[PDB]
């Protein structure tokens, strides 16, 4: 039952969320469309 | 305004105190028993079930499926009767309960 | 665990972009409530407020990712009416043994308790169904019919 969307949520909640180069995500709920993380670099930063 | 004199001869001579007397257990709301029986039959789905229950006896676990009390309604034929207090707001409640 | 098939997903999509009335793609909490029953599963208001819905338009919009997680957790809930609890129910009219009902008697059931409906689906009612000479409906016809649903052979 692990849908794609399931796993997002999995990979904030359990030990990241918090550490300096994970960022959150734009919220999906009351939104419209799909489910992300966010990551960094020196040169820039990465939807997921 | 409102006399003393005046009531005290007027509410001794309108039938009032006897009046009272019978009238007190009578009843001021006044339905049928069809209806009554048919809009509340399943409030007792754990006392009422099974193919087909009598015309008469199912009413009073319907009734009675919010508790309600044996002094405030009382058994007709055609024509159900009720008190006033007890019956509107309990009938209200079968909103949140139907 | 449960989660929605070929069909089922295919039939949630199709229904939610039917829904989707201002050309984003959002749906609205008041619409999931003919928006499941749509989907051919059968609440009550309370069934769907449980799960997010509301007595206004636009409070809360509701997207995918929110409504595929409303119909996975709906798929779950047994009692959904059959035909014989409502025949033992609508006896309890009875008087003398007939099966029948008075058209009259009747709509003031259909009012009074519940989630209700009004003087103007009464009046719809009393449209389609077959009352007699003295006036009588007769439940067993009644309530397969309700069950048939708006067109089972016939259908006006």
């Amino acid at each position: 039952k692990a849908t794609d969307k399931s796993f997002q949520d999995k990979l904030n909640a359990n030990h990241l969320g918090k550490s300096p180069n994970f960022v959150k995500p734009k919220p999906p709920k009351p939104g419209q469309q799909e489910a992300h993380f966010s990551i960094a670099h020196y040169a820039g930063t990465v939807p997921y | 305004v409102i006399d003393s004199g005046l009531v005290m001869h007027q509410l001794t001579c309108n039938g009032v105190l006897e009046g009272i007397r019978i009238c007190r257990k009578g009843f001021p709301n006044r339905m049928v028993y069809p209806d009554f029986k048919q809009r509340y039959t399943i409030l007792a789905a754990s006392a009422v079930p099974k193919g087909f229950v009598d015309a008469k006896k199912v009413t009073e676990a319907v009734l009675g499926a919010i508790q309600l009390d044996a002094n405030d309604y009382r058994l007709g034929n055609t024509k159900v009767f009720f008190r006033a207090g007890v019956l509107g707001r309990l009938e209200e409640m079968r909103d949140d309960r139907l | 665990m449960a989660d929605l098939k070929a069909a089922e997903v295919e039939k949630a999509r199709e229904h939610f972009e039917i829904y989707d009335w201002e050309g984003e793609g959002k749906i609205d909490a008041r619409d999931l409530g003919d928006l499941l029953r749509s989907l051919d599963c059968k609440p009550t208001l309370a069934m769907v407020k449980k799960n997010g819905g509301s007595d206004k338009r636009g409070e809360k919009k509701l997207t995918l990712e929110e409504f595929l997680p409303i119909f996975s957790q709906i798929k779950k809930e047994k009692e959904v009416g059959t035909l014989e609890d409502f025949m033992e129910g609508l006896k309890v009219y009875d008087k003398a043994e007939n099966g029948t009902m008075l058209a009259a008697e009747l709509a003031h059931v259909l009012l009074s308790l519940g989630e209700r409906l009004t003087d103007i689906e009464c009046e719809e009612i009393m449209r389609v169904c077959d009352e007699d000479d003295d006036g009588f409906l007769k439940y067993e016809p009644f309530v397969k019919t309700i069950i048939a649903g708006p067109f089972p052979d016939e259908g006006k």
